């Protein structure tokens, strides 16, 4: 089984709010492909039917 | 062309630039994107009330570190606050906070 | 076939239909598995208030 | 077993329907995340950073920009929440 | 008699093979716009939620 838990922030009742407040960095992902155009054919009727 | 809102879009986490490159019937990226990586919590005050009106905006970021009254942008420890908000003051809820 | 021993050799000579019918089924099984996985991912990975 | 007790599914198996990848509880633990997470992400604080803010104010916040109505105005307005309270109640 | 079955199961098979094809290629149709759809809905938690 996997947990999946989020961060928690504890919501404040006094006015000030909690904050997070990132510390590293750590640029960097992957990429996607968009896959824009199909291969390119034309059939025969006499060679093929 | 440029950065973008995290509409998902874009690669996951803040998007700082996109790169295309050919790809077999398609298009593929380069890329580099921003990430928090370690969150530290600290509690943000909303400005003061010395006198009269003196309440003026937490920053264009939330950040606000307590501190003394030093400002907070989105990361890191909190800097001497220099006129980083540059906010008129406006009616506030409650006293000594904009709260 | 409802088991018939005589109706599985008949389908044994169009086996290999029936075998890619089974594969195309598995293939958008996994794919809607895929997806799904991808929607929660950018739903999650937040700092929720409990 | 319901089908020895008695959409066909196991009953003439020329198919079978899959459980769906998530039980209830796995896919109402993301939606409650989300819920939670909404007032602290509009509040200017993106993903890099959080805001435990409260609703009310994550509510004031998205109402004083987008309309004339601000702090001392929106204040003066009342029954606000309650107009939100009873929109939600016919849903 | 087997000659009697095997012209029963021509007619019955193509019957069965054609709509368990119909069958398929409706099962990808609806899964096509399925991942359409999770791709809104994904667009949609992230803009609007």
């Amino acid at each position: 089984i996997a947990f999946n838990h989020p961060i928690q922030v504890d919501q404040l009742n006094s006015s000030y709010f909690k904050l997070s407040i990132p510390t590293n960095f750590s640029f960097g992902v992957t990429q996607e492909y968009i896959q824009t155009t199909i291969q390119k054919v034309t059939v025969d009727c006499k060679q093929y039917v | 062309k440029a950065q973008s809102k995290r509409s998902g879009f874009c690669g996951q986490g803040t998007h700082i630039v996109s790169f295309v490159v050919n790809a077999p019937n398609g298009l593929y990226f380069m890329h580099v994107g921003y990430y928090p990586s370690n969150h530290i919590e600290v509690v943000s005050a909303y400005g003061l009330c010395d006198a009269a009106n003196p309440t003026n905006c937490i920053a264009p970021v939330n950040g606000y570190f307590i501190k003394t009254n030093n400002t907070r942008i989105v990361d890191e420890w909190s800097y001497t606050g220099s006129s980083f908000y540059a906010p008129e003051p406006i009616t506030s809820l409650n006293t000594k906070y904009v709260a | 076939c409802n088991g018939f021993q005589k109706c599985e050799q008949l389908l044994r000579e169009y086996g290999q239909f029936c075998s890619k019918i089974n594969q195309a089924l598995h293939g958008a099984n996994l794919r809607q598995d895929d997806s799904v996985r991808n929607l929660f991912a950018s739903v999650k990975s937040s700092q929720s208030s409990p | 077993d319901d089908c020895m007790q008695q959409i066909c599914a196991q009953y003439v198996a020329g198919y079978k329907v899959l459980p769906p990848l998530m039980d209830v509880n796995m896919e109402a633990a993301y939606t409650s995340s989300l819920l939670g997470s909404i007032a602290g992400v509009g509040w200017t604080a993106g993903l890099s950073s959080f805001a435990a803010i409260p609703f009310a104010q994550s509510i004031f916040y998205r109402l004083n920009g987008v309309g004339i109505t601000q702090q001392v105005l929106s204040e003066n307005q009342k029954l606000i929440a309650n107009k939100f309270n009873q929109a939600l109640g016919a849903m | 008699d087997v000659l009697e079955q095997d012209a029963q199961i021509d007619r019955l098979i193509n019957g069965r093979l054609t709509t368990l094809n119909a069958f398929v290629a409706q099962q990808l149709v609806r899964s096509e716009s399925a991942a359409l759809s999770a791709q809104l809905a994904k667009d949609k938690v992230n803009e609007c939620v």
